[PDB]
């Protein structure tokens, strides 16, 4: 369902968003694989991903990566 | 429809720094809609913003970088925005992002090209908001980037009076530097000299005429001299007429100004000083009894007691110790120097009747703030 | 209470601007 899909999409980089900020990294990150492994094609997302984020978080989220 | 909805999603993300969650909004959209969410004019309190103004405003560089580096959001959109009370329409973002002070936005915006030069609809461009927060990193970086310091605005104030009457030294002086006119003048004349005066910045005022500024007097019919002796700044008077070779009519002028003034201001109330000022006046008025300096006194004003300014060293000291006819007197002075101009005196009145009420003289009091209301017609 | 794009204490600007 295009609605659900969409929703959960958002919903997964809010909860990203929050912990990254408060301290929890990796349970942001599990929720930001959540939502980019639901992403059509997060090319720009992953781009974007590289520049707004720690280096460490963003090795952490590509190990998470299948 | 629902594309507003979304439009009122990005703005909400926008506006509070969350970057993830805006890429998540703007994700592989189309160009169309880019444009369409990216230049969706919002209204939340009072502000009408789109997302990179209200982004710039809130300082969340991480956004704009976004913004201006993944899409080619417009640069020169504008809106209406919000500073403490005062609504300001026809602004950009980094004119929003100088007044607040950000930085970092600042420079993100510039680098990316934006006009630097933009204008207000009160024709205020980003330096004099930089000016008069007084962030003089901003100041650099703008005139850096080729900022024209000239521009004035919708009442031909340049950011040298502006960064002046707020106090911000070191601006002044970087502005002094890069070639920024000391007599510039406003639509009524007056210049940053007066400004400082008013306020009482005395290194302003040193810088100022340590440039080489021009006594000029305004519309009002005031020069800085007579600007400092009627706001109770009597540093800036003092030097003020140590570096200009005032005539002596203006210089007796200024002093019994000074005096009359600090008989009736709430916040510098001085008697002595008032009497110490107004009889050095008289004494210089009477420096020669073969040229005397006369004073023009006002008929009597009912108000004030009928009483007519005291006109010889006599008539002064029989009123040495009348507290009353002091403050009398200082009113009477302050109406026959500016009075005949374009100025609102009322203000000392009124606050002279004020005290005479607190002590429950009312027939004085209803005198004053009735001799007032006749002045206001 | 002054208009801030008009710095001169003398003037008699509608507030505001
Ligand atoms: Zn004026
Ligand atoms: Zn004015």
């Amino acid at each position: 369902d295009a609605e659900a899909v969409q929703k959960f999409f958002l919903e997964e980089i809010q909860l990203g968003e929050e912990l990254l900020a408060q301290g929890e990294y990796e349970k942001g990150v599990d929720h930001l694989t959540n939502a980019i492994a639901v992403c059509g094609q997060p090319q720009q997302l992953l781009q974007v991903l590289q520049q707004t984020l720690p280096p460490p978080v963003f090795q952490m989220l590509l190990t998470k990566l299948p | 429809s629902s594309m507003e909805g979304l439009a009122g999603y990005v703005y909400k993300a926008a506006s509070e720094g969350k970057v993830l969650t805006l890429a998540a909004l703007l994700l592989n959209r189309s160009e169309s809609d880019i444009r369409y969410l990216l230049g969706y004019v919002s209204q939340q309190g009072g502000q009408r913003s789109t997302p990179l103004i209200i982004a710039a405003r809130n300082g969340h560089a991480k956004v704009v970088r976004l913004l201006l580096e993944h899409y080619r959001v417009q640069t020169q959109q504008t809106g209406t925005v919000r500073f403490d009370g005062y609504v300001i329409d026809g602004a950009t973002a980094l004119w929003c992002a100088a007044g607040a002070g950000h930085f970092e936005v600042v420079k993100l915006l510039v680098s990316h090209g934006a006009n630097v030069n933009h204008t207000t609809v009160t024709n205020s461009t980003p330096l004099r908001a930089a000016c008069f927060d007084g962030r003089l990193d901003i100041v650099k970086y703008l005139v850096e980037n080729n900022a024209n310091i000239s521009i004035a605005n919708k009442y031909d104030n340049t950011c040298l009076m502006i960064a002046a009457y707020k106090g911000h030294t070191d601006v002044v002086r970087y502005l002094l530097e890069q070639r920024a006119d000391p007599n510039a003048k406003a639509h009524c004349g007056a210049t940053a000299l007066h400004f400082a005066a008013e306020a009482g910045h005395i290194d302003i005022v040193k810088e100022l005429i340590k440039w080489r500024a021009a006594i000029v007097v305004n519309g009002h019919g005031m020069t800085p001299l007579k600007v400092a002796a009627e706001s109770c700044k009597a540093d800036v008077v003092e030097l003020l007429l140590s570096h200009a070779d005032c005539d002596r009519r203006s210089r007796i002028e200024a002093l019994e100004l000074l005096g009359a003034s600090f008989a009736n201001d709430r916040e510098n109330y001085d008697i002595m000083k008032t009497y110490h000022y107004l009889y050095l006046a008289m004494l210089e008025r009477f420096q020669d009894g073969d040229n005397i300096l006369e004073k023009e006194v006002l008929p009597p004003i009912h108000a004030y007691g009928n009483r007519t300014e005291c006109r010889n060293p006599q008539e002064l000291e029989a009123i040495r110790q009348d507290r009353d006819a002091l403050h009398m007197e200082g009113l009477i002075v302050r109406e026959r120097i500016l009075g005949a101009d374009n100025i609102d005196v009322s203000h000392p009145i009124i606050y002279r009747g004020a005290v005479y009420a607190d002590n429950m003289e009312f027939e004085q009091c209803i005198k004053l703030w009735l001799h007032a209301l006749h002045l206001r017609q | 209470t002054r208009t801030p794009n008009c710095n001169c204490k003398y003037c008699s600007h509608p507030v505001l601007g």
